[PDB]
């Protein structure tokens, strides 16, 4: 239900 | 059950690793193989309950790129 980051 | 990662960015700037957020909570949704995430142990299903000593519950994107996209990174893990 919400954001996605690539680190 | 808690425990610290501290984790050094790669060659190229790089963790190896994705977040996801998702109704209360950070969690790891995916770690790249051979990457410095994969090293200190992080795996899928691990829960992110601080970012440099900062409890990161209910983040906003903006927020988590400001703390962790602005070379040492540590995360509190369940």
């Amino acid at each position: 239900s919400h954001w996605v980051x690539d680190i | 059950g808690i425990r610290e990662v501290i984790l050094c960015k790669d060659q190229d700037g790089k963790i190896g690793l994705r977040l996801k957020s998702v109704d209360n909570g950070i969690f790891v949704q995916l770690v790249q193989a051979n990457s410095p995430a994969s090293l200190v142990g992080l795996r899928f299903g691990d829960q992110v309950l601080q970012i440099n000593g900062e409890n990161c519950a209910g983040w906003s994107s903006d927020k988590a790129h400001k703390v962790l996209k602005q070379e040492k990174i540590t995360m509190t893990i369940r």
